[PDB]
């Protein structure tokens, strides 16, 4: 993995491409509260969606993931990222941040680029959650460069392009989300664009503080999708 | 289709020039110097509006009284100033004192030379080289604000003031013509706002870009969204006036 | 007799109508020239001068337009050599045209040559190699002593024997390449020169925007600008125009 | 037309050559010139520097190793300055196992023996700069050159890089003169100064330009760079 | 050569009947219509307008439609050639021909031109050391040379076409002469958009419309086969004799047509 | 052109190859009767090939040195606008004119690339070139009577030209143009200089040194290109980096923009 | 009275 | 043609031309002999002058490796100078061991392994050396040449460079006119003949001559340079046989 000389790197010019290619994804920045939201394969038959890898994972009490672009990769991370976490909580005796982890985890996927024999991951991730002791939201959005950044929403995954700026005609800095339904619907209305289905084919959750995770049912999500499958007819 | 470690028959290495241009990519990093402060400026390349540039931090402070840019690729860059803050607070023991800047920027460039044969005795780390490159600004007691300049292929240079990245070529002659001895801080504080404001892909917000001075007196600062806003106008002061 | 007219009615081309990195241009007006005109510069020193220009640049660069000038400059008289009449299927036939060609040429005087794209004729059953043995007959003769030159251009000067290509035939060769964005700004500035505008404004950050690439494309992107104009009714341009389109002239090409 | 021969190092030629070598010691041609000569009694260090722009400082171009010692590059600092690191770990094991100081020549004589040892192994290039070599011992005054090869050889006085035939031209005309000097360094140093302007492409030497440092059977190795040269110029 | 050259029967491709897009349209017509409706425009702020474009392939996804849609809109003339039946066995002969059209675009200046798929001419400068075959490049060269020796550019148009670019055409093509390399390829929705928009227009669809679901799950396809999606209901119709227009038997021919081109769908691995 | 030659110039290039050679050459033109006496079927001629820049001429000028005898003129001639052979023709009558005045020297040119390596390039009919090799065979034969003529050629080094060359009757010896010492190409670019006017204040033998693999082919171009650019200064005087830097480097080489170096 | 035709081929060789 | 590019490739010759390569690589330097005298053994060298800035004598090519010996080179510099460092330790750890000087063959068995070990390798460089080394042990005299295959062999006499033609027809002219028994200082005359004879091949440049022999019989067996009227001696006869 060496430099052209049109300043760019030809494995990584590369492989953010291959997140371009699988689920898509996105979470945003309540005016108190913090969500995600995810995809499945719906058609999927002969299946018991109880124990697959759900996108969605847990790292602490308190935080989440949701990566996208591959599958394998991504589990090694919350392993070494989980160690971290329930280490952090010893030496120190106090929990972590959500930066100290994301700087972390934004330094390995350069120690797995700069070596002999190492590729890249086709991964890129973001995180989530509340500080403890604070009530401030926190979310980083990450790739295989290691830059790390905090994006109010950030979508990585299929037909994405005008999903990336479908949110401009739609948040407002100074008219952030009042509350769930409407901040979920949020969650929603961006992301099923690409559905193109029922709810079968998604999976959600949301934060909120002191460690308050919770996960809605296929059925919880035919609640609200029908309140806007009845708004998108006026 | 060429390696690391392998001449040409011009004897111009391919990779590391290669490496002198992916600087002209990224972003643009301006410091400047005057007797009583050195100024420091970015250009954000912010992408979107709902981003939060908080969080985007192409400006750090190595200790109370000692900062730098970092310009071209910002992500590896994350890791080598560990290295220098490292030495500095090394440094910081052994003599209970703070040290001299050249004392320092020697070994960052003496840590990116590592890609084949490096310090005495140095097991090759750094499968490639650093795509980065940064600038330095700070006080010792002896020599004065002597910036310093920093790039990977492994040595360093000081100066009054210049400038990287993509607005290089051009802004620095403007630079070149207006620079001089006896000019104030504040001045410098502005003058490179006439200039940022040329290679801008858009008019200049407060968040576009930020800025920080340095000061023997206080030490290293960076400024608030605001407080560049405060003199732009001051620009305006001129801009419009003239 | 099929190309049997010298030159056009007005060749309108200035050797400041193009940027052309200004270095190029020398050497080859001062072969063009200084022989021409002041054979005591050549025996100043008591030269051996030369007597083609041999060249090479990837089309879609100035100079033919180069080429062009130097006809509207000298006011002599001007030829094009290229297969269409040159290469004929009566074998043999085909070198009526050289002879009468050159045997004409030793006569007149500033009949100099713009013989371009004899890439195309003088590549390696075929006959086209005894029209380029044809040619080396004409010119180890008179090569060397005299106000003419050989100068042409081509695509491909590695699709051609050397054998033609002693020192004796174009000895101060000729090479193009695409410019510095100084050079893109001051070739910038001649297209710039017709329309309406924004006037004063930061067009130099443009040519920041000129990697690899052909003046051609500059001259043709302001025009797109006021595509984009007119489909915007911009009845003057503005700088946000010309950045709409050249954004999408190279990522359309990537 | 395409030597295949040109990739890595160990590769001989078809008629006894390395062209990774051959085509790395043209570096230094691309490189700055710094001279050096010496007397009987003292030698002498020099170098134009070679500077950026109208607001930059200089690059540098001498280094000292230790009290009896200096050297002076050409083209690389930073292969170059490793070198200068090395060896003064092999100047100070030298005045702590024996105190007995250390002679010149063996240093070159150790450094060949480096070089040679980065040639022959996959990976790794030569340390391609040319140098130059200073100092005193029991033994009276020494100069020296370098190339990346690992030639080192005991010389008069000589030049390097770019320009420097003019000035090297200076030297053959004038080994009958300059030999005989003692204890009057000042107008010995001026012979190189003189005999680079030779190189001079119309750069008109100034008072920062250049850097001197040299050493005697007495002196201590000392810098007169900054200020100082309004002496000469 | 005159006798294929002039073909003035343009059919009832009926321009704007074709549902496709704007963008694309308005370009050429900007290219090439409005300069024939006010070009002083042009003269306001002095502007050379270009000399003819190119599309690219996609094949079986809108290469032409337009163009003899162009030819019932042509208001001018409209030329047709092939480079294949341009050669010949003698040297020359079609290059010697290839400068005669020139002229004959000197007829008019109401004087422009498609051609018929280059992918046998000016493909690749090759150096075809292998005999005979250095006859077209001995011909391209006799083009563009002749395109742009000395030409006031005389509305000299044109507009090319392929079905692949990067196969072929490394050099022939430059700015200002080709400024605008531009593309045709499926829409993702605007297949299902106006297609059917058209398509409408006879049928009845005799029990309901249907059409809020014989649509597009963003199934890669080309909507040119839609004019083979009305077919087969009519003769599925007639395989069990409705005379009338059905919605549940024009099922099948996605079902049908669209499942044979099958893809690997090795998406089990970036979930 | 054809002459009874003058002085071989100085020996200088390749000489130790050399004077082993007119040892091989003159004896069948002198005496070789009493080779005849001695009765041996010796040559009519050898082969000295190697890359020009060479002075492969002057040694046919050395030729006729140490035995009065007329040189030769033809080049890439059998290459013609007819059904025939018409140099292959004249080769009869200008072989024969070879026959006349047995004191004659005879070199034509590029018999490789006159002739190719085996001939596959072309089709069955060559145009008689075989026949013309058939020519000079038969004219061979005719030479292989007598002592009268005395050939040899020059071209691209070994295994370019044909491979009848093996029979010791036909062609019986090589030697090649080796790359020389560069004093004598110090002294021939004031030969190349010799027309033009400049001074040699300059110590070129380092770089004589410095520079390899740019053949006299190479070196009989160099002069010129940096005579221009001192006018384009405008100076008149010869000089050494304008010229030996200015010619070697810029041969491939350009555009220094290294920034590292110091 | 006709001598002056030439016709190109079509080949295909190994590579 | 694809099989000539690295180390340890066999040829259907059954040959890596790549040292033979390197034997044009040695070819390409200076000349350099030793010879077996009836109870020592000699060296004498070609030093070729550049410009006259070069000092005479200070610039030595012979190099030791320990008391009793004596060893030159001809082609590579620092190559040829490595091995050295390699013999200057490994006989140290010899002596090391039954505390007795190092044997001849003892030296050869422990050099003439080791670059073969730069042969095995597709990492490495063969050492584009020729090599002499000679001296004593209880045994006698001794003298050896080196080549860089690996291989040596039991000489009267050598020879390296481009100073090949000359000493090997000339030694083939020598040694049937003195084959009784050629002592020590004799020859000391007779080898500086043989450089200024052999410097004709090479006669557009200039040089200065070193020598180094030892003796049982002068030196006990030490190695001991040339420095004095000797040399003076020789150079002032060697003239007249090329006179
Ligand atoms: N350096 C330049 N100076 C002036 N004009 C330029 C330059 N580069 C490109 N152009 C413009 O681009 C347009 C197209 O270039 P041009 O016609 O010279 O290609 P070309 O070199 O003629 O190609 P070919 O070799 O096939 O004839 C011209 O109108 C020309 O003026
Ligand atoms: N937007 C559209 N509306 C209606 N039909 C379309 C559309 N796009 C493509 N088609 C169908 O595609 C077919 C041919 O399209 P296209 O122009 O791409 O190829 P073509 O011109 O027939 O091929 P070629 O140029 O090789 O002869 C037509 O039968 C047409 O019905
Ligand atoms: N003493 C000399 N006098 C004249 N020319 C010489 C001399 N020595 C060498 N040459 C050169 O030898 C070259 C002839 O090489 P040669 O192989 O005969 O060329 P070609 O193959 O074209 O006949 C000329 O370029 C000439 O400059």
């Amino acid at each position: 993995s060496i430099f052209s000389p049109d300043g760019h790197i030809f494995q990584v010019e590369y492989a953010l491409e291959a997140v371009k290619r699988g689920t898509c994804a996105v979470g945003v920045k309540g005016k108190n509260c913090v969500v995600l939201g995810c995809e499945r394969r719906s058609t999927l038959k002969l299946q018991d969606t109880r124990i697959t890898p759900s996108k969605v994972s847990k790292i602490d009490s308190h935080v989440v993931l949701s990566f996208s672009g591959l599958n394998a990769d991504s589990r090694i991370l919350i392993e070494k990222a989980r160690v971290e976490a329930q280490s952090h909580r010893l030496t120190l005796e106090d929990p972590v941040t959500v930066e100290y982890l994301t700087r972390y985890v934004a330094g390995v996927q350069q120690r797995y680029t700069q070596s002999g024999g190492v590729r890249p991951f086709g991964v890129s991730t973001l995180i989530a959650g509340f500080d403890p002791r604070d009530d401030e939201p926190k979310l980083y959005q990450t790739e295989p460069s290691g830059i790390y950044s905090s994006w109010s929403a950030q979508t990585i995954g299929r037909n994405s392009k005008t999903v990336r700026e479908f949110l401009e005609k739609n948040y407002d800095r100074k008219e952030p989300p009042a509350t769930v339904e409407e901040c979920v619907k949020l969650t929603v209305r961006s992301l099923l664009e690409v559905v193109q289905t029922g709810a079968k084919n998604i999976e959600i959750t949301v934060v909120k503080p002191d460690s308050d995770i919770v996960a809605l049912s296929s059925e919880e999500i035919n609640q609200y999708v029908t309140q806007i499958e009845q708004e998108k007819q006026e | 289709d060429r390696g690391v470690s392998t001449f040409s028959p011009e004897g111009r290495l391919f990779q590391v020039e290669y490496s002198l241009e992916a600087i002209k990519l990224g972003s643009t990093a301006i410091g400047i110097a005057t007797k009583e402060g050195v100024v420091l400026g970015v250009e954000k390349r912010a992408t979107s509006p709902l981003l939060e540039s908080d969080s985007i931090e192409k400006i750090v402070e190595i200790d109370r009284h000692i900062g730098c840019a970092m310009s071209g690729l910002t992500a590896d860059a994350r890791s080598m100033i560990e290295h220098a803050r490292t030495a500095a607070v090394t440094h910081n023991l052994y003599y209970d004192e703070d040290i001299n800047v050249e004392s320092l920027t020697q070994s960052v460039c003496d840590l990116a030379l590592r890609f084949g044969e490096g310090a005495s005795g140095e097991e090759r780390l750094m499968s490639r080289p650093f795509g980065v490159a940064l600038l330095i600004a700070g006080h010792d007691a002896d020599d004065g604000y002597q910036l310093f300049h920093a790039e990977p292929s492994g040595t360093f240079y000081r100066y009054n003031a210049k400038a990287i990245g993509s607005g290089s070529e051009g802004a620095q002659a403007e630079l070149l013509n207006e620079w001089h001895s006896s000019l104030t801080l504040k001045e410098a504080e502005l003058l490179v706002l006439k200039i940022l404001k040329q290679v801008m892909e858009e008019k200049l917000d407060e968040n576009n870009a930020q800025l920080s001075c340095i000061t023997k007196q206080d030490g290293f600062k960076i400024y608030d969204n605001e407080k560049t806003a405060e003199l732009i106008k001051e620009l305006k002061e001129k801009e419009a006036a003239e | 007799s099929v190309t049997m007219m010298t030159v056009e009615e007005k060749p309108d081309v200035t050797y400041s109508d193009v940027g052309g990195c200004k270095d190029q241009i020398e050497k080859l007006r001062e072969v063009v020239e200084l022989p021409l005109l002041s054979p005591e510069r050549f025996a100043t020193l008591g030269i051996d001068p030369p007597k083609g220009i041999l060249l090479y640049g990837p089309p879609g660069t100035g100079k033919t337009l180069c080429a062009r000038a130097v006809a509207n400059r000298t006011d002599a008289t001007f030829i094009r050599v290229i297969g269409s009449e040159l290469v004929q299927k009566y074998v043999g036939e085909g070198a009526r045209m050289v002879r009468e060609l050159f045997e004409m040429a030793r006569t007149k005087k500033a009949c100099i040559i713009f013989f371009d794209e004899i890439d195309a004729v003088g590549g390696a059953d075929n006959e086209v190699q005894r029209t380029m043995l044809e040619l080396i007959t004409q010119l180890d003769g008179f090569d060397p002593r005299g106000n003419i030159k050989v100068m042409f251009a081509t695509n491909r000067p590695n699709t051609l024997d050397p054998a033609l290509l002693r020192p004796g035939r174009i000895d101060r060769k000729v090479e193009f390449s695409l410019p510095d964005l100084e050079g893109r700004a001051n070739i910038f500035r001649i297209h710039s020169k017709s329309m309406s505008v924004e006037r004063g404004i930061r067009w130099e950050l443009i040519s920041r925007l000129c990697p690899n690439s052909t003046g051609a494309e500059l001259r043709s992107v302001c025009t797109e600008a006021g595509m984009f104009a007119i489909r915007a009714r911009r009845k003057v341009a503005t700088e946000k125009d010309f950045l709409k389109a050249v954004d999408k002239v190279i990522s359309g090409y990537k | 037309f395409r030597n295949n021969y040109d990739g890595d190092t160990v590769t001989f030629s078809p008629t006894g050559r390395l062209f990774q070598v051959e085509y790395a010691l043209e570096a230094i041609k691309q490189g700055s010139v710094t001279v050096g000569l010496r007397s009987n009694t003292h030698a002498v260090l020099v170098a134009l520097k070679r500077n950026a722009d109208e607001l930059s400082s200089y690059q540098k171009k001498i280094i000292k190793c230790d009290e009896h010692m200096g050297l002076s590059l050409a083209g690389l600092a930073p292969d170059a300055r490793v070198l200068s690191n090395y060896l003064r770990q092999q100047c100070n094991y030298s005045s702590l196992v024996f105190n007995r100081k250390l002679a010149v020549e063996r240093a070159g004589h150790l450094l060949c023996d480096k070089a040679q040892k980065n040639t022959q192994s996959y990976g790794g290039r030569p340390y391609g700069v040319g140098l130059l070599i200073i100092g005193y011992d029991k033994s009276g005054a020494h100069l020296l050159e370098f190339q990346p090869s690992g030639n080192v050889t005991e010389l008069y006085g000589t030049a390097i890089g770019a320009r420097s035939q003019g000035a090297k031209t200076y030297l053959e005309r004038t080994l009958d003169t300059f030999i005989k000097i003692d204890g009057n360094p000042d107008e010995l140093i001026k012979a190189g100064v003189e005999a680079i302007s030779q190189s001079l492409r119309d750069e008109s030497l100034t008072v920062d330009n250049l850097s001197i440092a040299i050493v005697g059977k007495d002196t201590p190795f000392t810098i007169y760079d900054g200020e100082a040269v309004a002496k000469y110029i | 050569m005159v006798s294929v050259m002039k073909m003035d029967k343009s059919p009832t491709e009926s321009y704007s009947d074709i549902g496709g897009l704007e963008s694309q349209i308005q370009e050429i017509k900007e290219s090439v219509e409005l300069p024939l409706t006010h070009p002083e425009l042009y003269e306001e702020m002095g502007i050379k307008p270009p000399k003819g474009v190119i599309l690219y392939g996609a094949p079986g996804t809108g290469k032409t439609l337009l163009a003899k849609a162009v030819a019932n809109q042509t208001s001018a003339t409209f030329l047709r050639i092939v480079g294949s039946e341009l050669i010949q066995k003698y040297l020359g002969d079609g290059p010697r021909l290839c400068r005669q059209i020139f002229k004959v675009a000197g007829e008019n200046a109401p004087s422009i031109v498609f051609i018929d798929e280059i992918d046998a001419i000016g493909t690749k400068r090759y150096d075809s050391n292998s005999g005979g075959e250095r006859e077209i490049q001995r011909t391209m060269l006799e083009l563009l040379n002749q395109l742009d020796g000395f030409d006031d550019r005389g509305d000299v148009k044109v507009i090319m076409a392929t079905n692949k670019i990067e196969t072929l055409d490394p050099a022939l093509i430059r700015p200002g002469r080709i400024d605008r390399k531009i593309l045709f390829e499926n829409p993702d929705l605007s297949t299902k958009k106006k297609i059917l928009g058209i398509h409408t227009s006879k049928m009845n669809l005799s029990e309901d419309v249907n059409l809020e679901t014989l649509v597009t799950t963003k199934d890669d396809l080309s909507g040119a086969d839609i004019q083979a999606m009305c077919t087969e209901a009519g003769l599925l119709a007639l395989r069990e004799r409705r005379m009338q227009v059905t919605a549940e038997d024009f099922k099948q021919a996605k079902e049908r047509v669209m499942k044979n081109k099958v893809e690997e769908n090795l998406e089990g691995l970036y979930l | 052109d054809e002459k009874p030659t003058e002085t071989y110039s100085d020996v200088g290039g390749l000489d130790k190859q050399i004077e082993e050679l007119v040892e091989a050459i003159v004896l069948p033109m002198k005496r070789a009767d009493k080779f005849k006496d001695m009765g041996i079927r010796a040559p009519k001629g050898a082969l000295m090939y190697g890359p020009p820049g060479t002075g492969k001429t002057l040694l046919a000028r050395a030729c006729a040195a140490q035995t009065n005898a007329t040189f030769l003129k033809l080049a890439a001639p059998q290459l013609v606008q007819m059904y025939i052979g018409e140099g292959a023709k004249l080769v009869r009558d200008a072989f024969a004119l070879a026959k006349e005045k047995a004191p004659t020297i005879i070199f034509i040119d590029e018999l490789d690339a006159i002739g190719t390596k085996r001939f596959d390039s072309e089709k069955s009919g060559d145009r008689e070139v075989q026949r013309t090799m058939l020519e000079l065979l038969n004219q061979l034969d005719g030479f292989s009577s007598d002592d009268r003529v005395k050939v040899l050629a020059a071209t691209n080094r070994v295994d370019v030209l044909d491979p009848a060359l093996l029979r010791s009757g036909r062609l019986d010896r090589k030697i090649e143009f080796p790359l020389p010492s560069e004093d004598s190409r110090a002294q021939i670019l004031q030969i190349h200089s010799r027309k033009m006017t400049t001074d040699d204040d300059i110590n070129w033998q380092e770089l004589a040194r410095s520079t390899d693999e740019f053949n006299g082919a190479q070196l009989k171009a160099v002069t010129v290109e940096a005579g221009m650019i001192a006018l384009r200064n405008g100076q008149s005087s010869v000089k050494h980096e304008d010229f030996v830097e200015g010619i070697s480097e810029v041969q491939a080489r350009k555009s220094k923009s290294v920034s590292f170096y110091a | 009275n006709e001598n002056v035709s030439a016709r190109l081929g079509g080949a295909s060789i190994a590579v | 043609t694809g099989y000539d590019l690295s180390n340890s490739v066999f040829s259907p010759d059954g040959r890596n031309f790549q040292v033979e390569y390197a034997v044009k690589a040695v070819e390409n330097g200076t000349t350099s002999i030793g010879i077996k005298c009836n109870d020592g053994v000699v060296f004498a060298v070609e030093k070729l002058i550049t410009s006259k800035l070069l000092v005479p004598q200070k610039n030595v090519k012979i190099q030791v490796v320990d008391r009793h010996i004596g060893c030159v080179y001809s082609g590579l510099i620092p190559d040829g100078r490595h091995l050295v460092n390699r013999g200057r330790e490994e006989a140290a750890s010899f002596k090391k061991l039954y505390k007795t000087p190092i044997p001849i063959p003892a030296f050869a068995d422990r050099l003439g392994q080791y670059v073969q070990a730069h042969t095995l390798y597709n990492s490495v460089r063969p050492f584009g050396v020729s090599t002499i080394f000679g001296g004593v042990d209880k045994n006698g005299a001794h003298l050896y040449m080196l080549e860089p295959s690996g291989s040596y062999w039991g000489y009267k006499g050598a020879a390296t460079g481009k100073g090949r033609q000359s000493a090997k027809a000339e030694l083939e002219k020598l040694v049937d006119h003195h084959p009784e028994g050629l002592s020590a200082r004799e020859a000391v005359k007779q080898a500086a003949k043989i450089i200024y004879l052999a410097h004709e091949d090479n006669k557009e440049k200039d040089f200065e001559l070193e020598i180094s022999w030892c003796s049982l019989s002068e030196t006990n067996g030490l190695h001991k340079f040339v420095k004095g009227d000797l040399l003076q001696e020789a150079i002032d006869f060697a003239q007249k046989e090329i006179n």
